[PDB]
DNA sequence: GCATCCGTGAGTCGAGG
DNA sequence: TATAATGGGAGCTGTCACGGATGC
RNA sequence: CUCGA
């Protein structure tokens, strides 16, 4: 279904704050923002889609994403908060794209 | 949900299939209802004060405390509650009943409590002298439903009793939420001074809690049953 | 056990354009 | 890189016999 | 496609 202004703004906000949260998690963990993003995305999507990302220095397999997920879950509450922020960020991302798949058609039909 | 129409169910509560969610909405499934974008946030701020009231001794009913709606006294004839101080009148009417404050200069000099069945005979900003009638109590008089009497002190003088009531109640304040704003506080949560209720794009449009109170969400944009 | 829809064959060579 | 934009658009159909899933 | 055998 097509988004209302409120739903749209909400999702966009969740995405932005999610990215900021990934940045903060990179600050704390000392890890790579890209790696963290890929782990969060992996957990949100599921075991079905776990492939190696070109830019990553480490091959993205369920083992590594589990190690990183356990390195994330082992954080203090106020630090572990950003993880939840990030997860909901990715979810909002998926929903935002999927909600805006019609516009692409309406434009593409002219090319 | 249509504009300006409030929900019949509350946020977080279980739902049955077919059970109406609102005057125009019937839930097809069973589960947990959730509020989607509450457009009006009502905050019940907690107020604990100490007010006074003089009554005929015969009409009064002796109690150590008073629950809401409970009878405070019964007058056989119309009684005139009089000011025992001089000053300007600040009339603060609640849903039912009122708080009448007398002040000289900036400083408050008196604080009287008018229970239900006590028509105030003064307006806001009025100057009164001592002995002047502030309110007429006719027939039975009871505690308002929104205010409760925690403690009661009684001072016998002449053929009257003077009650120092330690009252506690809540006062509501509504806030209209705009689509670009987001409520960062759940239903029935307790806030203090300085705590944010609704966030916004720009700091000057944020909703910060003035004093201590509880949060209530009304008029959701829609309701998500899950 | 019998009608219905689908996929597939349907000559050779030669010439022009 | 920022007004807002949110589900396409082709489409004449004059044969025939078989193996087939089917599917009536 | 049209022509030829």
């Amino acid at each position: 279904p097509l988004l209302t202004l409120e739903e749209e703004v909400e999702l966009a906000r969740k995405v932005e704050e999610g990215m900021e949260a990934i940045k903060k998690l990179s600050e704390i963990t000392g890890l790579d923002p890209d790696l963290i993003r890929e782990v969060v995305r992996a957990k949100i999507l599921g075991s079905a889609r776990v492939r190696h990302i070109p830019g990553l220095k480490e091959t993205l397999d369920p083992k590594t994403v589990e190690e990183i997920d356990q390195k994330l879950k082992s954080l203090p509450k106020e630090h572990k908060r950003y993880l939840h922020i990030a997860r909901e960020g990715e979810a909002a991302r998926q929903h935002l794209i999927e909600a805006n798949l019609r516009l692409v058609v309406s434009i593409a039909k002219k090319y | 949900l249509p504009p300006g129409v409030d929900a019949l169910v509350k946020d977080g509560e279980e739902v049955v299939k077919g059970q109406e969610l609102a005057p125009g909405v019937v839930s097809r499934l069973d589960g947990v209802a959730l509020y989607r974008f509450p457009r009006r946030v009502r905050v019940e701020y907690v107020k604990k004060e100490r007010a006074g009231l003089r009554l005929p001794l015969a009409a009064w009913v002796e109690k150590e405390a008073y629950k809401p709606g409970e009878i405070l006294a019964e007058l056989p004839e119309p009684y005139l509650f009089r000011a025992e101080e001089e000053g300007v009148v600040e009339l603060k009417e609640l849903e039912e009943g009122a708080f009448l404050v007398l002040r000289r200069e900036d400083e408050p000099v008196a604080t009287y409590f008018l229970p239900v069945g006590m028509t105030p005979l003064v307006v806001h900003g009025e100057i009164v002298e001592k002995g002047q009638p502030l309110a007429e109590a006719k027939g039975l008089l009871r505690m308002p439903r929104q205010v409760r009497a925690a403690q009661v002190e009684a001072e016998e003088e002449g053929e009257t009793v003077y009650l120092t009531l330690f009252l506690e109640w809540t006062e509501p304040k509504d806030y209209r939420v705009q689509p670009h704003m987001n409520v960062v506080v759940p239903e029935g949560a307790r806030v203090e001074a300085g705590d944010k209720i609704v966030a916004a794009i720009d700091p000057e449009e944020e909703v910060i809690a003035e004093a201590e109170g509880v949060v209530h969400l009304h008029e959701p944009a829609s309701i998500l049953v899950v």
